[PDB]
């Protein structure tokens, strides 16, 4: 009965086995592509983000170097628990918002987020929840003293109104860092104020049509926060359910939901399992503990199963 | 041979090495036969220097040590790291003693006169700290640089100290009056080790030209010797390639050794105005050195984690 | 001519900074050969000649000409030992004004920025042959008296971050004036006037950095104009602080030995160690009417001056900042097939290249792309946002981490799979 | 005292923890007062012998690694394991350097002969590789086993490299004419460890009934020691009572260390051929040991998940 159970496992993982060697040789060329469009890609809309990564997709197929063509750019770089964390964190479902989040999740100078919509700054509120956040502006009066504490108390903060950039966040924003020892020591203004490293930054910006510098152009990350036409067609169906057939939306999104909730426990199934079978540390077949992890994966077959009906009830819906 | 005519002579004698970072200072023993360095590692290996291997690693500290220095016995040993802390060690157990807390920022060096119940210490908070070796405290602070403070050394009866700081300044001070007696600056650039005159050489620099006389090495390729009593240089010694990192006497009064980071140990007589020796050193920058006051030793840390001993001919 | 570039002015100005530049390159040295002399002949004529220009078409032309005169004007002569690749000159390997070559001068370098790093910047720097070349012309500028810079180039190309390196080393004290809102012209004359009094009565070097975007009025210029040209500003010391300033002056002298009354005498010693003591660089981007509007509106920074045109990275520079930033890292396929299209966008690349080269290449490629793209959409008519080699060293780190974390994951996923197999086995 | 009779005392100076997994092979940096071990969980874990601390670990393998190796220069690390690959490391960043393949079967040994340009391989193929170190490509191939390949290692001197496979044999071979100049057929199981002599041992064997001479240990209750310029078994060590893993020759080429799967460490001599100190050392069975060639540390490696330094006396 083990056998027969796990023989599920086995024909997938010494698939996969086979596949990493492979796999080994793709990700010199796929995470050049992955660096290139998440150090590059910011400004730029759907459509001039898409013609770029298909010309360097061009030139590395040109240059002979194997990339990994059918996966996607976005889910290369994004965990399916981190993708549920900012869907429920307010964000849109979109490709381009959900490579927005990567980027700001995976950071290298302080981003400049351009939401006019409104989105962006919602998203990094609810995102940085757990961690006191605060919202001030360049032109806030109490800007100064409100970068000194976050500074000193490593706390995220946001700051709006960039158009009227304060020139004080040069050395913040350049990492002009002076190492006292293991102690973080950073230069502001008339003050050395110690530094955090859990501190980070965003600026934002409600206006798409805005000229920077090219200073703040080098020493900030652009995100933008543009629409697409398939969020706004997300948007305006799910609108439509919501005025006329408001039973069907309202299943719809619990389906959905569940269908979620779902997919998330598989995945704890999955990796429940590989690391109970990892460390048994003897003879599989002199253990108990082996008889409940048949029972966690024979309990997961069944909801597994069952996810099916629901799969069913959400493509009548969506049909 | 004679003290008066020790020369070190190529090669080396032995190429001792261990350390997994540059090392900074090389310092001899007194009484009992020991060389012990300090590195960039927060280890402060002691070497033997009679057969050239490996004795002992003494690790106390958690940044990189600075500088070290001995008393009048020889038998307490004390170190300065990047982590603001002062420790005291002894060699009867070779255990730390007294760890010292006090400075704001990266301690530089460390000295203890002869008297032995007193430490002077100078650092990167533009100030030198006047502690006691007994109870662990701060005696009184001096304060009157403008910049970081490279190394601080005493005088002989333990009354006049001198530091080298980056303002291209060397102060002596008082220990007894508490003030700077006379400064003096004429360095273009960052002033980095400064010497004393030892008993037995007043009469050599007479002739070549009462004190006390003063030693100070700098980074624009120069080394100057200072009358403290007179506020004047005596004269400006050149030849060095690169930034001077240590100037030292010999036992005979006669002789200058220096060090400095154009890969090069040169030995100068200032009598006749010019460079009479010029040894290759290491394959990098020469951090350091020291003389054996009995015997024909010379020890010289490098950057390249190597310590070299030469033998005086 | 002028017309091609507002900067492009000969003058027998040039040529006496020429002949005094052989002077002090001949000055200690005591001892040179006709190869010697052409040799330091032709490095000043490069420093000369072709730190102004913008484009490699002009720079080319200039070491051909000085290769082709030094050919006619002096016969049966060593070309090889008078003129090479390097052509570098440098005053850190040894007290003397030689020549020295590209190795020694980078491990140097590095040696040096080791230091510099724990002293004042812990950043990074990648090391290239533009990189010496601007060190030692930074270096050969701040060692003369009343020596201005001016360099041109894009912002994040590291201008005012090589500055303060060659400003530590050289002895320098780097100042900014720290410019934010509300920054007002009183507030420029108040930090002009602590720079100079540290300049001149407390008898320091300063390398005044200061930027473009630092200007914020014409009261600005002017005031940097008058100061260039002249080593002093009437009118910036009035009231008491002149009378602070007098005694300020007349206790420097006091200390640096000079006897001193009056206030004429004072002030004209004051200028002189102004003069003597502080240094200005002036950073701004290139353009071409702002380059133009600059000239017009500030002589002193055209005159006064040594232009540095620093410009964007070349392929070269991108090429080999890649390469060993991405040196660190496994990028090695032994049974790599070099496609026969051969698409290289950085010339003398090696053939056939190996793995690394082909994708340090490809790098290089993506930078270049982004550039014809960034035109391609400025050219369309919508908004652009320039690109600057900051954004390159982002995605060579971005590389980086993306390539450790990605091995890091499959690795120990396989590590964990093969295990589980040979459980699965017993 | 001096280093010819440095045999480790009890007990354990340093019982270091904190492997998962069984412990395969351990060595000494030349240089640096560090040590690296290795271990089933495919993991490099590396420890300070001089104070038991923790340094860090190495994680670049996805199966266990079997063996080890430095270089005489001590910046580039060698290891081989169960994957298919080798894997360099620098000792300087601390990361994976080239992957390398080749390999169809388990690789159980990996050296690198002390010029520092190529490394030998020897694997379950019936076959050792030659790869290189500055390209990571296959240039040369040993053939001629007929069985699995246990250990390799090459001389001192870098013109003789030495295998010793399961099929009761150890076949030596030349680097240069790609022929085995002595093989042999007089052990009676399989043949486990092998070392070479140094140039102190090498009188001393010369003495005791010139060279090289060869030590090989195996599976067949015997230890005996080889000569490449007879071909024959000059000695044969017997005394132990139950498998031998680990074997290894003193710095001062006059004693012998020897583990084996009864839980003890039993020095010898080869004038008397008896054990004058036999000591226990885990309670499981022992796999590797290895000498330091400047210090006076005996480390203890074993299946036991436990790795143990001893000292010197
Ligand atoms: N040669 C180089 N190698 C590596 N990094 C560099 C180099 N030059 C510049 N950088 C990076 O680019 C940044 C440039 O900053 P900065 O010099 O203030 O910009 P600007 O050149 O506009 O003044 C620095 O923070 C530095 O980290």
């Amino acid at each position: 009965a083990l056998l027969k159970s796990l023989s599920a496992e086995r024909e997938r993982w010494e698939k996969t086995s086979e596949t990493f060697k492979n796999q080994m040789s793709t990700i010199a060329g796929d995470c050049l592509l992955s660096a290139a469009f998440i150090a590059y890609a910011g400004y730029f809309d759907q459509q001039m983000r898409q013609n770029l990564f298909t010309t360097w997709s061009h030139h590395l197929q040109q240059a002979n170097i194997q990339f990994r063509t059918d996966i996607a750019r976005t889910e290369y770089l994004s965990n399916a628990d981190e993708r549920l964390r900012w869907q429920a964190s307010s964000l849109p479902a979109d490709d381009l918002c959900t490579e927005n989040a990567i980027m700001l999740k995976r950071f290298n100078r302080y981003p400049l987020i351009i939401d006019p919509s409104g989105q962006a700054t919602e998203f990094i509120m609810n995102e940085y929840k757990d961690r006191k956040i605060t919202r001030t502006s360049f032109l806030d009066d109490a800007f100064r003293k409100n970068l000194e504490s976050a500074l000193r108390f490593g706390n995220p903060l946001l700051v709006q109104d960039v158009e009227s950039y304060d020139p004080v966040l040069n050395p913040v924003l350049n990492r002009e860092v002076r190492r006292t020892g293991g102690r973080v020591l950073i230069t502001l203004g008339d003050q050395d104020i110690d530094l955090s490293p859990s501190f980070v930054i965003f600026l934002s910006t409600r206006d798409p049509t805005v000229e920077f510098p090219p200073d703040l152009c080098s020493r900030v990350t652009f995100v933008n926060f543009t629409v697409t036409r398939s969020s706004l067609q997300s948007q305006c169906l799910n609108e439509v359910l919501k005025a006329e057939r408001p039973d069907v939306d309202e299943k719809r999104s619990d389906l959905l939901k569940l269908q979620g909730e779902f997919q998330l426990r598989l995945r704890q199934l999955e990796k429940s399992l590989l690391q109970a079978l990892n460390e048994v540390k003897g003879r599989i077949l002199d253990d108990d503990t082996i008889i409940t992890t048949l029972e966690n994966l024979k309990r997961e077959a069944a909801e597994v199963t069952r996810k099916v009906e629901e799969t069913d009830i959400v493509m009548q819906e969506v049909e | 041979r004679d003290p008066k005519e020790w020369i070190p002579r190529p090669p080396e004698k032995y190429a001792l090495s261990g350390h997994r970072s540059p090392v900074t200072r090389v310092i001899f023993h007194p009484v009992f036969s020991v060389m012990v360095s300090a590195s960039e590692d927060a280890t402060i290996k002691v070497w033997d220097y009679e057969t050239g291997d490996f004795e002992r690693t003494l690790k106390g500290h958690t940044d990189s040590v600075q500088d070290i220095s001995f008393d009048h016995s020889g038998k307490l040993l004390a170190s300065c790291s990047a982590d603001m802390t002062i420790k005291l060690w002894d060699f009867q157990g070779f255990e730390c003693i007294r760890t010292m807390h006090g400075h704001d920022h990266n301690v530089s060096s460390v000295a203890i006169m002869p008297n032995g119940d007193h430490i002077v210490s100078a650092s990167r908070d533009k100030t030198i700290k006047m502690w006691e070796v007994q109870t662990g405290y701060c005696v009184k602070t001096f304060t009157g640089h403008r910049e970081w403070v490279r190394m601080v050394r005493p005088n002989q009866d333990g009354t006049l100290i001198a530091s080298c700081s980056n303002d291209q300044t060397v102060r002596v001070w008082v220990v007894a009056t508490k003030e700077c007696k006379a400064e003096l600056r004429e360095h273009e650039h960052v002033v980095e080790c400064i010497s004393w005159a030892p008993e037995s050489s007043y009469s050599s620099i007479s002739e070549a030209t009462p004190g006390p006389f003063l030693l100070s090495g700098s980074r624009d390729k120069t080394i100057k010797m200072w009358d403290v009593s007179t506020g004047m240089c005596l004269m400006t010694l050149v030849g060095h390639d690169n930034w001077v990192r240590g100037v030292l006497f010999h036992s005979g009064g006669k002789f200058i050794l220096s060090c400095a980071d154009d890969k090069t140990l040169r030995v100068w007589d200032y009598k006749n105005k010019r460079c009479m020796k010029t040894l290759n050193a290491h394959e990098h920058f020469v951090t350091s050195l020291d003389f054996h006051k009995t015997a024909p030793y010379v020890v010289t840390g490098s950057v390249d984690q190597t310590v070299k001993v030469w033998e005086c001919r | 001519t002028q017309d091609t570039q507002p900067h492009y002015i000969y003058s027998p100005r040039e040529m006496t900074r020429w002949v005094r530049g052989i002077f002090e390159a001949l000055r200690p040295l005591e001892t040179l050969p006709v190869e010697g002399l052409i040799r330091i002949w032709a490095h000043e004529a490069l420093r000369l000649f072709q730190d102004r220009l913008v484009e490699d078409e002009e720079r080319r032309w200039t070491d051909e000409n000085i290769d082709t005169v030094a050919l006619k004007h002096f016969p049966n002569i060593d070309r090889e030992k008078a003129m090479s690749r390097p052509i570098l000159y440098s005053n850190w390997l040894s007290k003397d004004y030689i020549p020295v070559d590209q190795e020694e001068l980078r491990d140097y370098v590095k040696a040096r920025l080791k230091v510099f790093y724990e002293e004042e910047l812990d950043v990074p720097l990648v090391l290239f042959n533009e990189v010496l070349d601007h060190v030692l012309r930074i270096d050969r500028i701040f060692r003369q008296p009343q020596g201005h810079l001016l360099l041109i180039g894009v912002s994040g190309a590291g201008k005012t971050t090589l500055s303060r390196f060659v400003a530590w080393m050289n002895g320098l004290s780097v100042y900014q004036i720290k410019v934010h809102r509300k920054y007002t012209g009183e507030d420029f004359d108040e930090d002009l006037r602590t720079v100079l009094r540290r300049s001149g009565c407390k008898n320091e070097k300063i390398a005044f950095i200061m930027d473009e975007s630092n200007v914020l009025d014409s009261g600005f210029l002017e005031r940097m104009n008058t100061l260039l040209a002249n080593g002093e500003v009437p009118g910036l010391f009035e009231g008491d602080e002149y009378a602070t300033l007098m005694t300020q002056c007349k206790e420097g002298a006091q200390k640096e030995g000079l006897m001193l009354d009056s206030h004429e005498e004072l002030y004209k010693w004051f200028t002189s160690q102004v003069i003597r003591n502080l240094h200005v660089v002036f950073t701004m981007n290139p353009s071409s009417e702002g380059l133009k509007d600059r000239a017009a509106t500030s002589p002193a920074l055209f005159n006064r001056c040594v232009l540095n045109w620093f410009g964007d990275w070349s392929t070269e520079a991108l090429y080999q900042v890649g390469k060993e930033f991405t040196s660190k890292m496994d990028l090695e396929k032994p049974n790599y097939i070099v496609p026969d299209y051969m698409p290289v966008v950085y010339d003398k690349l090696p053939q056939p290249p190996s793995h690394r080269e082909a994708i340090v290449n490809s790098c290089v490629f993506v930078h270049q792309t982004l550039h014809q793209a960034n035109a391609r959409l400025a050219k369309r008519g919508g908004r652009t946002m320039a690109i600057t080699p900051r954004h390159y060293l982002d995605f060579i780190n971005h590389y980086a981490n993306l390539f450790h974390e990605k091995r890091s994951e499959l690795e120990e996923q396989q590590m964990h799979l093969n295990v589980g197999l040979r459980k699965i086995k017993e």
